[PDB]
């Protein structure tokens, strides 16, 4: 009525599928599969925005509910501030990769 | 519907498994039973030349043209009648 | 007799654009009434309305075409 | 890899406008008589 | 029969710098040529019968 | 027939083809004041130094060009349904003409009493007598009775064709298997042309219609001497 | 938008130059065939 | 490396740059059949001397213009270069296929030239209509490759539909709702679905005709107990979704080009313009049985058609009056995409109009199969798809390239067309009110001089794009490389500098949720 | 390196090969009907295979051996699928309408009737419904597989594919019989015309349909699918599923209501 025979994931998955897999396990998201949530966004208490370079795109969609996002590159640095809202954005820069 | 068994506290493998030996095999075998006993070669209608049917606009890409794909010569008559 | 007949009527069976079927359906009652009168011993003037009718509106090839394979025993029609 | 920037995300080749002006008028001209050449190709056969 | 995955996961995971379609080793150059030579041999026929066909043959 | 530099319908040869032209007239208008509104607008748009670039509110102003529009197109079907009716309406004819088209020209039949059929070609411009119009005269013309209501069934032996008379308001495709059926009724004698409306083939273009009204006296002889 | 000067700058004679050779690349073949239209016709 | 590069492609931006390439040199061919029309009809009389070749050109001349000129440059081209883009996204979902949907429209146009070289050629409409495309109206190879070039054609779009929608709903950035994506991208998906649900009842539709041409079927034959009317059915099913998908694509890069030259940061009533769309494309799939008005059909059946059909309007002026609403307040930056985009809302809008005109069946009756419907078709998809091509290809050729065009030949390219199209179309309402059939090759004496003029308009527009041949090799030519783009925060597409790199957003960007 | 879960394919020849054949396969099927020759599309059903063959094998390769679908691609996938399904429905309902368009109004040349007259239509109650319950067998069988792979169950995963797989088989070699034995033909008017050309895409999807279920029945003999990613697995049997659901309703309008 029942036996075994069939790999799992865990023994089987590799590559990107593996490490998505494992980093998810330990409730990372190295592979950006989440929306990250924000934080109030002020001087500070700036949103803490990863990147693996000096500089990555930010999307800012400052109010709910809004259909137009504002987008602009966010630099290594001084925290930047929307065009549009002026909330707080700064630049956490590389590893991801041991 | 509801059918008129019942199960479904957990529908598995088991339960699938048990519904394709139980109830669908079981029908397959039924209606091999009803359809390899109702065959038998019916009496083939007398011809007639209608123009509806046996078509020919152009000829087939294959034997001499004037032969269906799957020509049966027993059931299928040419558009000049069954064949000798 | 009841005659005098200038062109078919409309017919509220066949209301629309398509007359395709006014035409065939006469056609049909016509022979169907010619035979069973021609049968039972009677007269085919009885016959004479879907004559004029199907006369009428059915194209000539139509009925030429019709005539042909009643003749030849492939009229696809019950008659 | 492949070369990137103006000049170079295209199969074809912009080094010299010359050669350039030649392609481009071999490419669309090409197109453009295509039709007229068919036509008098079909008037041709009958 | 057993589990050879890994075997296969190893193979096409190493750093060679080959395409997938040709990873798998000296079959897939053989089989691509094939395939490419009968699509481009083909279509340099179809392009013959087409002069063919574009001219009456009275 | 149309004219040179001709702009619009032609005269309208039925009561129908009539109420379609003062349809046309109506609608018509509606499409100048809008098209002419929408570019006056934009040039409106366009020629003021004044700015307003932050987000502007929709859910008001949309009501009015949502509201507007479902009015006009009312406003629009009404008279077009009145007329697509009345066209519809049992009328019972006097007559029953069928015409089949062909690659390429028309035959018709007249087959009510006696079984009277012709064909009717273009006469080619070679053949043309002086005054006659090109590409629009036939050797044998569609007599028929003015002021009656006649009865129109239009087929096809071959290909699609379609029976098409402007000035009557009149085009029905021909259909082979298909008798469509339209009814012709003019209020006034004299010629009335059309032509081939249905790609048919390499003629498409030299099939035409022409119809000869006469009062019913010279149809009745004419019926008789073309036996 | 803002662009750069021009790498290799394209004068109005070096227009003129384009411009007609485009104009001819269309005109000239279909000029031709167009030109022996009646050799076509019948032959 | 250069043949794993464009013929082994496996990248969004490389794909669009061959779809606006093969669309572009489609559009010449397209083109030069348009001028072989309007020469046979330039002078009572005949010049090619053989009609069938006459009503041959007018069927290649739709089929170039629509299937390998309009389709490819719109979805293939500027949706394979933009979509990825304006999303953030790395590529398209299925970057292989994606290829194949290129490759296979060359082939198919092979079909349909080879077509035109065989036999007499199919001089039988676009529509391609059984009987006269049939085997005895239409014997030999010609209508059947004519039928496998529509199939090649067919599945290249449909792999397409399946790779833009599932990109567009699969590939946003997790924070990214429906509702936060660019117009352009609405357009694409919708355009998508369309050809999703259509494409394949034109596919049954011609397999039946093929059938009946070539294994004894009689779908379309009544002698079998066929119907011609039903192909048309079928056929139409597909066509009128048809227009709609050449024309949505139009009006998401109008929306961009608007909003972009007015200065704004949004397009006015941007729920609206998703809704207007949504609606668009839903009516276009219960009106096709306008283009059967004079087949013979209940009157009720033809009632529900006119009203069905006037519907549409409704939507589609809520898009014309945001555009406007959009220009509203705007600090106007008369480019030359801005010019071909106001071009665009005032020709489409008067052709639209003119469609209103059509949709009621009493006048149908009259101006069915003559040249009001052409004049109808040729503003708004002619005129309507071209003017919103030539926006596009202008304001985002830099992007593309890396390269600015000069404007004032550009603006001299749109002043030369907008004469052009409006001296060759106007006039044929003139001809169409008055009783002039659509494919005839001559006619009567009395139309000579809207047809004379018509003509006349033709050549201005020919001048008009040899002119645009000259102006994009004058930007390769002088080599003036993109240094600042104004907008870039509303303006995702032209954030990776120009051209962008072979690989873009490697690290998606980063989007909270709040 | 990326740091988004998509896939960048390799640059690949297969979607030229594909194209090519397409039109070798076009090209051929005019070259046979007109010229009486099939050399062409011979060359083109070869490529064609030989296309197929190579990009599912390097999708294999890209997934199972190189790790790439992560749960991103894999949605992806499940979305065209079901598009790729939904266009497939739309090309039936235009055989659908052909049929009911004829069926609902016969012309005076079938005699004005449904079937018209000279058809002989099969007995619905005799081949047709074994048919029909071989194929809704199928449907239990294939579900059976799926619930085994997902609880890990190796064998009797293999077993439901088999009986899937066999019963799939044992519907195609019925049709053939039927085909073979039908008294009308593919040129018996409109009825024939219908009926072959309807249950022909159908029997071909059905060949096509067997043909994906046996290619999982042998990734599954090789250890590919896992017992929670599987997709391949899926597709098939969304696509069994869709095969069964099309049979239904030409079993109701074509053989029972047509009849
Ligand atoms: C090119 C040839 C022109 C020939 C002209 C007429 C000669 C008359 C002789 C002599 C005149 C007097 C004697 C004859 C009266 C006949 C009345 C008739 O039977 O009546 C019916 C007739 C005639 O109707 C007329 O009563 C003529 C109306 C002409 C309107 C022309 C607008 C032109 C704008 C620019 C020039 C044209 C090209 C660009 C057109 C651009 C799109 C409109 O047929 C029509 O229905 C034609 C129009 C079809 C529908 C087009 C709809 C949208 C059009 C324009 C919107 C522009 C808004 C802004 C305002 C316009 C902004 C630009
Ligand atoms: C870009 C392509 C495109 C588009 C978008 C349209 C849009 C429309 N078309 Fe057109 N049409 C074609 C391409 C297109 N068409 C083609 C190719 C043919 C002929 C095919 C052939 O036979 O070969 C054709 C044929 C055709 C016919 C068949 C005519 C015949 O053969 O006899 C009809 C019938 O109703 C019609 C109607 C319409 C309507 C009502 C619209 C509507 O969608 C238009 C809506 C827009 C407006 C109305 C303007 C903007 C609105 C406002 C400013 C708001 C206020 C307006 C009002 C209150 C009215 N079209
Ligand atoms: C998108 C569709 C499209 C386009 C653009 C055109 C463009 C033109 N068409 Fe049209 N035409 C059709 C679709 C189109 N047509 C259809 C569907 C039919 C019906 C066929 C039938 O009856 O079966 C038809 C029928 C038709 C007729 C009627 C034939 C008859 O009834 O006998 C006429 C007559 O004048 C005509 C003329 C023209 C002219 C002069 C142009 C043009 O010359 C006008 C100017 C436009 C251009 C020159 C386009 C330039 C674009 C490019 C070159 C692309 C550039 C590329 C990039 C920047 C990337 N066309
Ligand atoms: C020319 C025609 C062509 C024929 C058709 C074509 C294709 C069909 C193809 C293959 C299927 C046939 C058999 C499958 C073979 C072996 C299965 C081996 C496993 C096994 O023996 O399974 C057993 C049940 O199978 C079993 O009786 C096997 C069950 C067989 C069922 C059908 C027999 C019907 C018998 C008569 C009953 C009819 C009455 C109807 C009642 C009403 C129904 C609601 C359960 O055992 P377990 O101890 O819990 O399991 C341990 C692990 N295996
Ligand atoms: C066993 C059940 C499975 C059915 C399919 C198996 C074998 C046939 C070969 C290919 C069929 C594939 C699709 C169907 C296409 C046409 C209908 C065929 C259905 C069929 O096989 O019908 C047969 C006719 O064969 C004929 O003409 C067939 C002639 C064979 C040539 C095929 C014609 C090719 C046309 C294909 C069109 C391609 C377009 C598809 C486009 C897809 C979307 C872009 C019926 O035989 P018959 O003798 O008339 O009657 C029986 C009397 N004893
Ligand atoms: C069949 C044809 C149909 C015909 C169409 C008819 C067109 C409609 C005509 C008029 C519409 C009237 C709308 C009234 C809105 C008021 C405009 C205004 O002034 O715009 C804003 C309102 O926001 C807002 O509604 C947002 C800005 C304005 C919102 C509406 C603007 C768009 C209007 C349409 C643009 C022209 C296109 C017309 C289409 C035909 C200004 O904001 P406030 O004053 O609060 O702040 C300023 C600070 N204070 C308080 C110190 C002054
Ligand atoms: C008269 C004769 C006309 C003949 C025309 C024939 C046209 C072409 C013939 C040759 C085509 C076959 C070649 C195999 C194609 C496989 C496509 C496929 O499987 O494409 C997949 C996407 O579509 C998916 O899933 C779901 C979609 C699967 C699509 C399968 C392709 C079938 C093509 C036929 C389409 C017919 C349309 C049906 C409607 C009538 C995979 O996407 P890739 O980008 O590759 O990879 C992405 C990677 O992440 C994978 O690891
Ligand atoms: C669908 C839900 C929305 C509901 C709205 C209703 C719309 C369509 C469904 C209705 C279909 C049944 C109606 C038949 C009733 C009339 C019977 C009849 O007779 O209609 C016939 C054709 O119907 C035929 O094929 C009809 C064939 C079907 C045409 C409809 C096209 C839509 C299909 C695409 C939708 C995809 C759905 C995906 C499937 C899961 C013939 O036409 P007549 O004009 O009569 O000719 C007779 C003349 O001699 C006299 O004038
Ligand atoms: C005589 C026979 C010849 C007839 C011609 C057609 C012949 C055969 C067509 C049968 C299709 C076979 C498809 C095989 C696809 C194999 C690749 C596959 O299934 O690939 C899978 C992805 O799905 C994918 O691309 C899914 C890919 C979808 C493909 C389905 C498309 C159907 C094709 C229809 C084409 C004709 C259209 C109709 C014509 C009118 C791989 O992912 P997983 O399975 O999750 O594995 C990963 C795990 O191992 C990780 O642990
Ligand atoms: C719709 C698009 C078409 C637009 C109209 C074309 C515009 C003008 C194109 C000019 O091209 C040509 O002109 C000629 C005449 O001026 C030809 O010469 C020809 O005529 C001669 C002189 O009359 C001879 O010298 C040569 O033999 C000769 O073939 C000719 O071949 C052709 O190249
Ligand atoms: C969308 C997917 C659909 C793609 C198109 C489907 C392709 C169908 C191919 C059919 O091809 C065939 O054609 C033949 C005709 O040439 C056959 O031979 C035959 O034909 C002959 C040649 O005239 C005779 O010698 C023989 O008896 C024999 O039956 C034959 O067996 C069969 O393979
Ligand atoms: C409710 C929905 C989305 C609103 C949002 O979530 O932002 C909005 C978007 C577009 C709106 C529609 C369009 O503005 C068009 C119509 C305008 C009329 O004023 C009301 C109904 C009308 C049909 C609208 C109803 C509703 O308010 C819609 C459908
Ligand atoms: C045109 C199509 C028939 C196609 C065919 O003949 O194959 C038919 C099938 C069902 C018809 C519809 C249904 O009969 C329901 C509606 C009935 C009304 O009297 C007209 C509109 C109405 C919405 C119909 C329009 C049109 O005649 C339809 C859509
Ligand atoms: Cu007869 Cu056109
Ligand atoms: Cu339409
Ligand atoms: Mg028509
Ligand atoms: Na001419
Ligand atoms: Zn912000
Ligand atoms: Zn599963």
């Amino acid at each position: 009525a029942s036996g075994g025979g069939v790999p799992t994931d865990e023994e089987q998955a590799t590559g990107l599928e593996r490490e998505v897999m494992l980093a998810a396990r330990k409730g990372q998201d190295p592979y950006n599969i989440l929306a990250p949530k924000a934080t109030s966004g002020t001087k500070e208490d700036p949103n803490l925005v990863p990147s693996i370079t000096n500089k990555r795109i930010v999307g800012c969609i400052c109010e709910e509910d809004n259909s137009t996002v504002i987008w602009f590159w966010l630099h290594k640095g001084e925290a930047q501030r929307c065009p549009s809202c002026g909330t707080h954005y700064k630049l956490v820069p590389h590893q991801l990769a041991h | 519907a509801s059918a008129a068994k019942g199960d479904h506290g957990g529908t598995g493998a088991r339960t699938w498994r048990f519904l394709t030996f139980g109830l669908a095999l079981p029908s397959v075998a039924l209606c091999t039973l009803n359809s390899w006993l109702h065959s038998g070669h019916r009496e083939r209608p007398a011809f007639i030349p209608y123009h509806h049917l046996r078509i020919r606009t152009k000829p087939f890409s294959w034997g001499d043209g004037n032969h269906t794909f799957f020509h049966n010569p027993r059931v299928n008559p040419l558009p000049t009648g069954y064949e000798k | 007799k009841i005659k005098n007949y200038q062109t078919a009527p409309f017919d509220s069976r066949f209301p629309n654009q398509n007359q395709t079927r006014n035409c065939w359906q006469n056609y049909l009652d016509f022979h169907r009434c010619e035979k069973a009168m021609t049968a039972k011993g009677g007269d085919v003037s009885v016959c004479e309305w879907y004559r004029r009718v199907y006369k009428s509106l059915c194209p000539i090839s139509w009925v030429s075409t019709w005539d042909d394979r009643r003749a030849e025993g492939t009229f696809p029609g019950k008659i | 890899h492949y070369e990137e920037g103006p000049g170079k995300n295209i199969p074809f080749s912009v080094e010299n406008k010359w050669r350039l002006l030649a392609m481009m008028t071999l490419f669309f001209g090409s197109g453009f008589a295509a039709p007229f050449f068919i036509v008098r190709h079909q008037l041709l056969k009958k | 029969f057993e589990n050879r995955v890994a075997e296969k996961q190893k193979l096409f995971q190493e750093d060679n710098g080959l395409p997938v379609h040709l990873k798998g080793g000296a079959t897939d150059n053989i089989l691509y040529r094939v395939t490419m030579t009968l699509c481009l041999g083909g279509t340099l026929y179809s392009l013959y019968c087409l002069g063919w066909a574009s001219f009456p043959h009275k | 027939m149309a004219y040179p530099m001709q702009l619009g319908f032609q005269d309208a040869t039925s009561p129908i083809m009539e109420e379609l032209l003062h349809f046309h007239d109506h609608t018509l208008m509606i499409v100048f004041l809008i098209s002419s509104l929408v570019l006056y607008i934009i040039s409106l748009m366009l020629t003021t130094k004044l700015t307003h670039t932050s987000t502007m509110d929709a859910q008001e102003v949309e009501t009015i060009w949502t509201i507007l529009p479902a009015i006009i197109l009312i406003l629009i079907a009404l008279p077009s349904l009145r007329i697509l009716y009345m066209m519809d309406e049992i009328n019972n004819p006097s007559l029953t003409v069928k015409t089949m088209g062909h690659q390429w020209y028309w035959s018709y039949e007249y087959t009510d009493y006696e079984d009277l059929s012709f064909d009717s070609y273009m006469i080619p411009t070679s053949e043309l007598k002086p005054g006659e119009l090109r590409l629009l005269e036939v050797d044998n013309r569609v007599v028929l009775p003015m002021e009656m209501t006649i009865r129109m069934l239009v087929s096809s032996e071959d290909v699609l064709h379609s029976w098409a008379v402007p000035s009557l308001g009149l085009k029905t495709d021909a259909i082979p298997g298909r008798l469509n059926q339209t009814t012709l009724m003019s209020s006034r004698p004299g010629l009335y042309y059309g032509q081939c409306s249905e790609i048919c083939g390499s003629n498409h273009s030299f099939m035409p219609i022409v119809l000869e009204l006469v009062p019913l006296k010279y149809f009745e002889k004419w019926s008789a001497s073309m036996l | 938008i803002t662009a750069k000067p021009a790498k290799t700058p394209t004068s109005p004679k070096e227009q003129a130059i384009g411009l007609s050779v485009t104009f001819l690349s269309f005109l000239l073949p279909a000029g031709w065939v167009l030109y022996h239209l009646d050799n076509y016709k019948k032959s | 490396m250069f043949i794993n590069r464009w013929l082994f492609s496996t990248n969004h931006k490389d794909i669009g740059t061959l779809y606006l390439l093969f669309g572009a040199w489609a559009g010449m061919v397209g083109t030069a059949l348009s001028l072989l029309i309007r020469a046979e009809l330039g002078q009572p009389g005949t010049l090619l001397g053989d009609d069938q070749i006459y009503n041959v050109v007018v069927t290649a001349h739709a089929f170039v213009m629509i299937f390998f000129m309009v389709m490819p440059i719109m979805i293939g081209g500027f949706g394979n270069w933009l979509v990825p883009l304006m999303i953030g996204a790395p590529d398209m979902a299925f970057p292989r296929m994606n290829n194949m949907s290129f490759w296979l429209l060359p082939p198919s146009f092979l079909l349909l030239l080879a077509s035109s070289m065989v036999e007499a050629g199919a001089g039988t409409g676009w529509t391609v209509y059984p009987p006269l495309a049939g085997n005895l109206a239409h014997a030999g190879a010609s209508v059947d490759l004519t039928i496998f070039s529509l199939h090649l054609a067919g599945v290249s779009s449909i792999l397409g539909a399946i790779n833009f929608i599932t990109t567009i709903i699969n590939m946003k950035p997790p924070a990214m709702s429906q509702y936060q994506t660019p117009l352009f991208v609405w357009s694409v998906m919708i355009t998508a679905v369309l050809l999703l649900l259509s494409l394949p009842v034109l596919a049954a539709g011609i397999t039946m005709l093929l059938t009946d041409r070539n294994l004894n079927t009689t779908f379309f034959d009544p002698a079998g107990g066929g119907d011609p009317i039903l192909y048309q059915h079928l056929f139409w099913f597909f066509g009128h979704p048809e227009v709609y998908i050449l024309i949505l694509p139009g009006f998401g890069m109008i929306s961009h080009i608007v909003t972009y030259y007015s200065g704004k940061k949004e397009p006015f009533g941007y729920m609206g313009m998703v809704w207007a769309m949504m609606s668009i494309g839903f009516l276009g799939f219960i009106v096709w049985a306008h283009h059967m008005f004079t087949v013979g059909m209940d009157v009720d059946t033809r009632a529900y058609f006119t009203s069905a059909t006037m519907i549409i309007a409704i939507p589609t002026g809520v898009k014309v009056f945001s555009w406007l609403a959009t220009l509203h307040g705007g600090n106007i930056k008369w480019s030359p995409a801005m010019m071909w985009a106001l071009g665009f809302i005032f020709l489409f809008t008067v052709g639209g109009l003119t469609g209103i005109v059509l949709a009621n069946s009493s006048l149908d009756i009259v101006l069915h199969d003559t040249y009001y419907v052409v004049a109808h078709f040729h503003y708004v998809l002619s005129m309507g798809a071209v003017f919103a091509i030539m926006g596009g290809f202008v304001h985002w050729f830099p992007l593309f390239s890396g390269y600015t065009l000069n404007d004032t030949w550009a603006k001299i390219h749109f002043a030369i067309m907008f004469v052009g199209v409006n001296m060759t179309f106007f006039p044929q309402h003139f001809l169409g009110l008055s009783g002039m059939p659509r494919r005839y090759s001559d006619y009567p004496d009395a139309y000579t001089m809207w047809n004379t003029i018509s003509s006349m308009g033709s050549f201005i527009s020919l001048t008009a794009v040899m002119l645009m041949v000259f102006i994009i090799w004058e930007a390769f030519a002088s080599k003036r490389e993109v240094l600042t783009v104004d907008l870039t925060t509303t303006n995702l597409e032209w954030l990776n500098g120009c051209p962008p790199p072979y690989h873009t957003f490697e690290e998606p960007t980063y989007v909270n949720l709040k | 390196h990326q740091t988004h879960a998509y896939h960048m394919v390799n640059p690949s020849p297969w979607p030229l090969t594909g194209a090519l054949s397409a039109l070798l396969m076009t090209s051929g099927l005019t070259m046979w009907f007109h010229f009486n020759s099939m050399t062409l599309l011979m060359i083109g059903l070869t490529t064609n295979m030989l296309t197929m063959y190579q990009w599912w094998r390097d999708v294999i390769r890209e997934s199972t051996f190189q790790g790439h679908h992560t749960p991103a691609v894999q949605k992806g996938l499940r979305y065209g699928m079901i598009l790729f399904i939904i266009s497939e429905v739309l090309f039936f309902t235009g055989f659908f309408w052909a049929f009911y368009h004829s069926s609902l109004a016969p012309t005076p040349e079938l005699g004005g009737c449904w079937p018209p007259t000279g058809i002989h239509p099969l007995n619905p109650l005799e081949v047709p419904l074994l048919n029909t319950s071989v194929l809704l067998a199928s449907g239990v069988s294939i579900t059976w597989a799926h619930h085994s792979l997902m609880e890990g169950d190796r064998k009797h995963m293999l077993q439901a594919l088999f009986i899937t797989i066999t019963l799939g088989v044992y519907f195609t070699l019925l049709q053939a019989s039927e085909y073979y034995e039908a008294p009308f033909t593919i040129s018996d008017g409109v009825y024939g015309s219908t009926f072959f050309v309807a249950t022909g895409f159908h029997g071909l999807h059905v060949i096509i349909g067997s043909t994906f279920l046996i290619v999982c029945f042998f990734r599954q003999l090789k250890f590919h699918f896992t017992s929670n990613h599987h997709f391949g697995f899926e597709a098939a049997a969304w696509y069994w599923h869709f095969v069964d659901v099309v049979w239904l309703f030409l079993y109701v309008s074509i053989y029972w209501w047509g009849s």
